RNA sequence: AGAGUUAAAUUAUAACUAAGCUGUAAAAAGCCCUAGUUAAAAUAAAAUAACCCACGAAAGUGACUCUAAUAAUCCUGACACACGAUAGCUAGGACCCAAACUGGGAUUAGAUACCCCACUAUGCCUAGCCCUAAACCCAAAUAGUUACAUAACAAAACUAUUCGCCAGAGUACUACUCGCAACUGCCUAAAACUCAAAGGACUUGGCGGUGCUUCACAUCCACCUAGAGGAGCCUGUUCUA
């Protein structure tokens, strides 16, 4: 409100192109987090709720990671066997 | 491993170096029986999955005369032998 | 598993608060 | 169900074969038609090489048949081509110098033009959600669209008819005011098309 | 970056309150899980819109306005090809990762060792 | 082609100009975009409203004007109303996290309206007023 | 623990425009002193940072600034002393928003519930009480070891010095006592009586109005055709005789 309009979250569009514009907004507000955080609050959630989603991501995070960090170690493994057959 | 702490020299940066006293030790009193056994008219049958030197075995297991095994290795094949193999069967004397 | 004795307590508080009001 | 999957369907335009040379493209499978040793079903009594058919009539004749009588249902099928063009020359006989060139009397052209008519654009599908189905507007394939627009008018010309009227008579009644845009049929379809106009609001329930 | 797991379960030498509860044991498991299936929703709804828009203002009759029902038409058709090729193109191709038939054999082929 | 998404601040020097207005006299379209409804209100820079139109204003219902297709028809109908007073350009502000919210951003362009930017204004309180409770106890 | 301050949102309050706004799977009720934009005090709370793991004995604490300040030259140790989340009580104040209860509107055979609307105590500040939690990390404190050694699961098995508890289950976070600003309250806490069991862990089936993939080819739907349930008759049953 005392800030000044028309700076944040505003995205100039290109050549008259809306749809990517709007894409580029959401891709914005997605990796800024207030999507998530608008759909969450909506309604309220009590204390202990937030605290076990909290761990629950944070769990997940770590799991996602390492797994992904895994498949990239085991990528090269990945090439056509050499000692087919013996 | 936690079992080779007593057959290792050292650590070179990260990796382990095994000692080579005690590995020409070992390696002597193994050659030695395997060469008693052989002596003494007994299947010896070289046992290794690995799939990058399976045909060297092979082919080390012909001219020795004695048996091999670098494929998958069944479930009952030392224990149930007389069902794997055949009515009755002579195990092999030494595993290599 | 512990939840029937959980609720069997939880029968048997709520039993006596009801006579509490009651009486 | 006797043709194993192997069996394709044949191709009955003498066209299609007649002038193979005019056309690289077709040659090209034509020539490995035969040669993956694909078997060919029997072709069926109804479809022949005949010019003067058409699978339209024939779709038409045959949703038209009542149990197995199809010498009845053909002859019903020639009738009414017949009272059409008779109905259509009365009418060009009747006419002066300057309809003679608008009115149509090539029954064909006409029961096709028809059937386009009273041809339905979308179609209303009953999806069950919260315990209750709403009519959601869904397009509609060819076939269906066909498929409804001459089951409209087979229905309507078998029950909306008096018993001394023959279904001929009827048909022939009927074809023409389609063809025109004023017959029960397009008054179905514009219903149809007014009931998907007011559900347009529920087309989000759809998920394909 | 991985996050820290030091110090965040509740264990017997750990002194401090436990920060993570996790629902199941965090062992990598040898197969990752199957890619989910997109929902499908409703599609040419704003073509159908504006082919409406033809019926609401002429009375309902297709004689009036033809490249709104046209235009229709060819999405209905495109969006049918979508979802004939897309079905099959999709489960074969990521562009961005291995199928996950292939990963959980590559998986098995380096697995874990929660054991020993 | 130097192109950038950032807003054309007053502060700079920048010439860029829309009809021949700049970037601050442009017109605004407030578009609140609710779970139940979608509202389009397009007002000049001087703040003084020019046309206005909702979902329900177009003879809908109450499931009905939450769907995508009314607020696509509302966009339309505001652009109509907009360009009826000789607008052709208009700063798009956006306001809440709805399914009418591309929708109507969309219908403005179809309706005849040219968006130059826009511009995502949802209300994000800062763990102010407490939100209602939590549904299906 | 005190003193001072507010960035976002919301609202009491005014102006222009418009007719609905809100409400759900769908509706109804409610408000049309309504809704949107532009300005707007007071109260409440403190987005991202936080994929951080710090402080405090625990409860608990993460919007900003300032003052005071976080014991023990460090073992255990009560019924003694001091604290003790939310909820509730008393007196005074504030009340945007949320909400027990309540009153309407939905659904249901019933719905004094889940769903929507309005609102009260209350959640907010000062002082005084109340002293209870799945107050759980269900793992006591102090200094240690990786020796022997997997009931099962789970957070691996254990030493040395202590304190507090545990003697089948139901009765029973009960009755009767003592004590307590607590008087529908808290702590401690039995017995008669009934049974031969009460329990913790695990395996296999079965089930699931759990969820994720692949399916239904006369099968569930999207859809096609011909019939039953309407009439007479034939025939077989259930009933009266
Ligand atoms: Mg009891
Ligand atoms: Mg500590
Ligand atoms: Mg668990
Ligand atoms: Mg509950
Ligand atoms: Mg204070
Ligand atoms: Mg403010
Ligand atoms: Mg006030
Ligand atoms: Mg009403
Ligand atoms: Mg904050
Ligand atoms: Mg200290
Ligand atoms: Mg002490
Ligand atoms: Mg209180
Ligand atoms: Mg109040
Ligand atoms: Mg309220
Ligand atoms: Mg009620
Ligand atoms: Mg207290
Ligand atoms: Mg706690
Ligand atoms: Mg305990
Ligand atoms: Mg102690
Ligand atoms: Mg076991
Ligand atoms: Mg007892
Ligand atoms: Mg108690
Ligand atoms: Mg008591
Ligand atoms: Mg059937
Ligand atoms: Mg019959
Ligand atoms: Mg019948
Ligand atoms: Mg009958």
């Amino acid at each position: 409100a005392n800030h000044l309009k028309f700076i944040a979250r505003t995205v100039m569009v290109q050549e008259g192109n809306v749809e990517g514009a709007y894409r580029t907004l959401n891709r914005i507000l997605t990796m800024d987090g207030l999507i998530e955080d608008i759909k969450r609050r909506r309604y309220y959630e009590k204390p202990c709720r937030r605290r076990q989603r909290e761990s629950y991501e944070t769990c997940r995070r770590i799991y996602n990671m390492e797994m992904a960090r895994k498949i990239n170690f085991l990528m090269r493994k990945n090439r056509a066997d050499p000692w087919q057959g013996c | 491993h936690r079992f080779m702490e007593p057959y290792l020299f050292g650590s070179r940066l990260g990796q382990d170096i095994i000692d080579l006293e005690q590995t020409a030790a070992h390696l002597q009193l193994a050659l030695n029986f395997t060469a008693h056994v052989a002596y003494r008219e007994g299947i010896i049958l070289f046992v290794s999955r690995h799939r990058q030197f399976a045909h060297l075995i092979e082919t080390t297991a012909r001219d020795c005369g004695e048996y091999a095994h670098t494929r998958y290795f069944k479930g009952g094949l030392l224990t149930n032998a007389p069902l794997l193999l055949g009515p009755g069967v002579r195990l092999p004397d030494l595993i290599i | 598993k512990n939840i029937l004795k959980i609720r069997r307590r939880k029968m048997n508080h709520h039993k006596y608060r009801k006579l509490v009001k009651r009486t | 169900s006797r043709y194993g999957p192997e069996y394709k369907d044949p191709q009955i335009d003498k066209e299609y074969y007649r002038k193979p040379l005019a056309e690289q493209t077709e040659e090209e499978k034509y020539e490995r038609d035969f040669k993956k040793t694909q078997l060919i079903k029997a072709a069926p009594a109804t479809k022949t090489s005949s010019v003067f058919e058409d699978p339209v009539i024939s779709k038409f004749t045959n949703m038209m048949m009542k149990g197995g009588n199809k010498v009845l249902a053909r002859s019903l099928m020639t009738q009414t081509l017949e009272a059409v063009k008779r109905k259509q020359f009365a009418k060009y006989h009747a006419a002066s110098a300057e309809e003679q060139a608008t009115i149509e009397r090539n029954p064909y052209t006409i029961f096709h033009q028809a059937l386009k008519n009273c041809e339905p654009v979308i179609g209303l599908v009953p999806i069950l959600k919260g315990g209750h189905f709403y009519q959601v507007p869904v397009p509609l394939a060819d076939r269906r669209r066909r498929f409804l627009a001459m089951k409209w008018m087979i229905a309507e010309c078998r029950e909306k008819k008096h018993r001394r009227v023959l279904m001929p008579e009827k048909l022939s009644q009927e074809l023409l005011e389609a063809f025109h845009n004023q017959g029960p049929v397009i008054k179905r379809k514009h219903d149809m098309h007014k009931m998907a106009e007011a559900n347009r609001a529920l087309a989000h329930y759809r998920w394909w | 970056a991985t996050p820290s797991l030091r110090g965040r379960l509740a264990r017997l030498g750990n002194p401090r309150r436990p920060i993570l509860k996790p629902n199941k044991p965090l062992i990598l498991a040898n197969h990752v899980g199957e890619r989910r299936r997109e929902k499908g929703e409703a599609t040419c709804i704003t073509e159908m819109s504006v082919m409406m828009a033809c019926w609401k203002q002429n009375e309902f009759r297709d004689e009036a306005c033809r490249k709104e029902i046209q235009d229709f038409f060819d999405c209905a058709s495109r969006a049918e090809a979508a979802r004939k090729m897309r079905s099959i193109q999709e489960n074969l191709g990521e562009l961005g990762s291995l199928p996950p038939k292939k990963l959980n054999k590559l998986l098995h082929r380096f697995p874990n060792k929660p054991h020993v | 082609s130097s192109f950038s998404i950032y807003p054309p601040i007053p502060g700079q020097e920048n010439s860029l100009r829309w009809a021949g207005k700049k970037f601050e006299e442009i017109p605004i379209a407030h578009i609140k975009a609710s779970y139940n409804n979608t509202q389009i209100q397009v007002v000049s820079a001087a703040h003084q409203p020019l046309a206005h139109a909702s979902c329900g204003t177009e003879g809908f219902r109450n499931a009905k004007k939450g769907t995508g297709i009314a607020a696509q028809t509302a966009g339309i109908a505001a652009a109509a109303k907009a360009t009826g007073k000789g607008v052709t350009h208009v700063r798009v502000v956006v306001k809440g996290l709805g399914p009418g919210r591309l929708s109507a951003i969309k219908g403005l362009t179809m309706g005849g309206l040219e968006v130059i930017s826009i511009t995502d204004n949802t209300p994000i309180p800062h763990n102010g007023c407490r939100p209602r409770k939590a549904r299906r106890l």
